[PDB]
RNA sequence: ACCGAUAGCGAACAAGUAGCGUGAGCGAAAGUUUGAAAAGUACUUUGGAAAGAGAGUGACAUAGAACCUGAAAUCGUGAC
RNA sequence: AACGUGUCGCGAUGGAUGACUUGGCUUCCUAUUUCGUUGAAGAACGCAGCAAAGUGCGAUAAGUGGUAUCAAUUGCAGAAUCAUU
């Protein structure tokens, strides 16, 4: 798996990834996103704080009717859920992350998080009985996630 | 219903010895392209029928 | 309700296995293994099922001697055991 | 003697175009050789006999 | 003159389906040029316990004892050349014939025997 | 896994063989004086083919009549040759 | 002889919001009315088929 | 359709039992003939060898 | 002077199998590690667990059993 | 800020691709022509150290026997077993 982007600095910067993640997909994308995505610092500290005291995690991408909060103000916008299944993810991606900068010896008490790579991995397939017999797929999208943690300094 | 033949009792006899992960000590071997217990037979799916 | 609750009275089992040829298609009350036509001391096939003919059509058992008869025909008998 | 034979054929000319042949022998590419043409090779000359001994 | 193969898929086909007893025999060995010298044998069938030298592969020039014949994979075990399985335990290679040659034979009344007809059609 | 009993029952299988090989055979002995008949059971008398089961036996086959044998007597053709 | 050609596949026919083509016989399969006969179809005839003459 | 003014409206295999994905039928080759005349042949001389005091 | 895994037999495959249909019958899908081999990733270490990160192997793992290649559609990313 | 747009590198995604190809598929030959109520074919169910399947086999059940040959077989078993009978 060459997965992600070229990295840098084979001294400072540490490597994980997970595959196949259950939550659905799109939706994950904007877990994760906040935490990677945009635009440096905004993500950084979010992820340091929602995950280190918060809950609604900002959505800015998909569409349908999609409820509106105040909590998107978080963003200045109007979507972001608070979908739990995610969450928990999230968690346990920092962590083996910062055991293993233990074993780089990095600063855990600051990493940063540059370039998590958030991908579509393949989808679980499942039917249902309709009107007449007819049969529809209800399917299913998990998740790619490989992460990538950087901390050089003054 | 309550009974039912002896042939009928072999058909499943045979068929329950059958229904269940192949011999692993055998796909252990050289050159054992072997994927799976293909034809194993089910209830809540694939009654028997009849 | 005219076909599913009907559905519902398919308890028929109708056609039973066979004995010959087993399946099925035994129909108890004027019975008969379609197949192998066993009551009937023949058995059936018809042309338009060539395929089934092909189905039927020995080899796809095991020739469970008649096989051999074709070595030993090789062989050609010179008989009983060399010593 | 094949030996015999050929060297003075040789001497007397099959070297080059003999030694094409032998040599321009290679496994015929493409799939001619998957349905059996394995190899494939050029011409070289000819002796006419009037019969062979 | 028959100006042709000798049909690869057939031939081809036919390998795979080596038994044996027909392991064996396909597997000869070039016998060691003292060996050769000696006995005056073109090339020799193989079993257990003997000596070779490995010439080609990627590990070209290895030498060692039989151990082992496994002939379904096609292989000798050469007593004292193995891999490391990552455990730490030695696992040995196996290998094939023509790659090795053989250096020393085991000989007993049906190697003599064999032994004869072969150094005979050289030979005799 | 003590593996050895499929040995020591196919050893069984060789006794057994053995066993039949010479019942068989005794019986088969006893079973004739006279050219035919119950010498010997058809379990004795050797399966071949429903045609070959059949067949003239050659006697009376070869054992053609004396019209054709005077003929025969009378025309033989064995070996001529010709050219000058 | 007949290679290809072999289920016992009807054409559908019209309304069917398909084009009318031939299709397999039978379920489960999931070669389930799968268009059926010729040429363009899956293992099927080609066109024109291979003459002996 | 080209244009070319040739030998007017034929061509014939495009007719009655010639195999099809139908069956039929009535076939009789002669590709067998090489074969064939090996057959004659081979046999022919082989038969002599056979004979072969005769005339 | 055939086809090349949607081809080619139905069927390269435990296939006329599986499957399907009351039954008659209908009757599929389904290919390849290793310049050489499992040498099939010990060990560390985090990780409930998967696992991860290391490590370790091996030319090559953009070769880690989805094994040749790895096309396109579709998408994240980088980067703009 | 947004969405799009774009590039490209790279990554995913997919199973293309080529290359292979015991597969198909055709032609042509030999034959000491070809079943079975003497119980065939086909059917059934059975049988392995540990076997599901396949495959083999048929309670003499993954077989015996003869004969031929002449040390393997290996997933793990097993056996010192080669002057060997």
């Amino acid at each position: 798996v060459h997965y992600s982007r070229k990295p840098q600095v084979s001294s400072k910067t540490a490597k994980a990834k997970i595959a196949d993640l259950r939550c659905h997909y799109k939706n994950t994308f904007e877990t994760a996103n906040v935490i990677n995505g945009m635009k440096l610092r905004k993500a950084q500290q979010l992820y340091r704080q929602v995950l280190a005291k918060t809950r609604c995690i900002p959505f800015k991408r998909y569409n349908g009717k999609i409820g509106n909060t105040a909590q998107a103000k978080e963003w200045g916008q109007t979507k972001g859920r608070w979908p739990r299944k995610s969450v928990v993810a999230m968690l346990s991606l920092l962590k083996n992350a910062e055991a293993n900068a233990i074993e780089k010896g990095l600063d855990p008490g600051k990493m940063v998080i540059k370039h998590v790579q958030v991908d579509q991995a393949p989808r679980v397939r499942r039917r249902t009985f309709r009107a007449h017999g007819r049969i529809t797929p209800y399917m299913r999208s998990p998740c790619h996630v490989q992460l990538f943690m950087t901390q050089p300094q003054e | 219903g309550r009974f039912k033949p002896l042939a009928i009792k072999k058909k499943y006899a045979k068929k329950l010895k059958q229904n269940r992960p192949v011999p692993y000590w055998i796909r252990l071997r050289t050159g054992n392209r072997i994927k799976w217990n293909e034809k194993r037979r089910h209830w809540r799916r694939t009654k028997l029928h009849y | 309700t005219k076909g599913t609750t009907s559905m519902g009275q398919r308890h028929g089992r109708t056609h039973i296995l066979c004995r010959r040829c087993g399946r099925n298609a035994y129909h108890v009350q004027w019975e008969r293994c379609a197949a192998c036509a066993y009551p009937r001391a023949q058995r059936r096939r018809y042309n338009w099922s060539v395929k089934a003919i092909k189905r039927r059509r020995t080899g796809t058992g095991r020739c469970r001697y008649l096989k051999v008869v074709h070595r030993r025909i090789r062989n050609h008998f010179k008989t009983d055991i060399k010593a | 003697k094949t030996k015999e034979a050929m060297t003075f054929l040789k001497t007397v000319g099959a070297i080059d175009d003999v030694n094409r042949v032998n040599d321009s022998r290679q496994i015929r590419a493409g799939r001619g050789k998957m349905r059996n043409r394995r190899y494939v090779a050029r011409r070289g000359p000819m002796l006419v006999m009037p019969d062979n001994k | 003159v028959g100006i042709k193969c000798r049909n690869r898929r057939k031939a081809r086909r036919a390998h795979f389906q080596a038994p044996s007893h027909v392991r064996r025999i396909l597997m000869s060995a070039p016998l060691s040029k003292e060996l050769r010298a000696k006995y005056n044998v073109r090339s020799m069938p193989v079993r257990k316990d003997d000596e070779v030298r490995v010439k080609r592969g990627k590990f070209k020039g290895r030498e060692g004892r039989v151990t082992a014949c496994y002939r379904l994979k096609w292989v000798i075990h050469i007593d004292k050349v193995s891999c490391e399985k990552a455990n730490g335990t030695t696992v040995p290679v196996g290998v094939h014939t023509s790659n090795v040659e053989i250096t020393k034979l085991k000989l007993n009344t049906r190697r003599k025997a064999i032994l004869e007809r072969k150094d005979r059609s050289t030979k005799t | 896994r003590l593996g050895r009993i499929r040995t020591i029952r196919k050893g069984i299988a060789r006794i057994m063989t053995v066993l039949n090989k010479n019942e068989r055979e005794n019986l088969r002995k006893f079973y004739s004086d006279k050219k035919l008949r119950s010498a010997k059971p058809k379990t004795l008398r050797a399966k071949l083919t429903h045609r070959r089961r059949l067949a003239l036996k050659a006697n009376e086959k070869n054992r053609k009549t004396r019209r054709q044998l005077r003929m025969a007597h009378k025309f033989p053709r064995r070996i001529y040759a010709v050219k000058v | 002889r007949l290679s290809g050609m072999k289920h016992s596949a009807e054409s559908w026919g019209t309304g069917r919001a398909v084009a009318r083509i031939p299709r397999i016989h039978g379920g489960g399969t999931s070669m389930s009315g799968a268009g059926a006969f010729g040429n363009m179809c899956r293992g099927g005839r080609m066109f024109a088929p291979t003459k002996i003459f | 359709m080209p244009k070319g003014n040739n030998a007017i409206p034929h061509v014939h295999q495009r007719k009655h039992w010639n195999p099809c994905s139908s069956q039929k039928g009535n076939v009789k080759v002669f590709f067998n003939q090489p074969a064939q005349k090996q057959r004659r042949r081979r046999l022919r001389l082989l038969k002599a060898k056979k004979i072969f005091p005769r005339p």
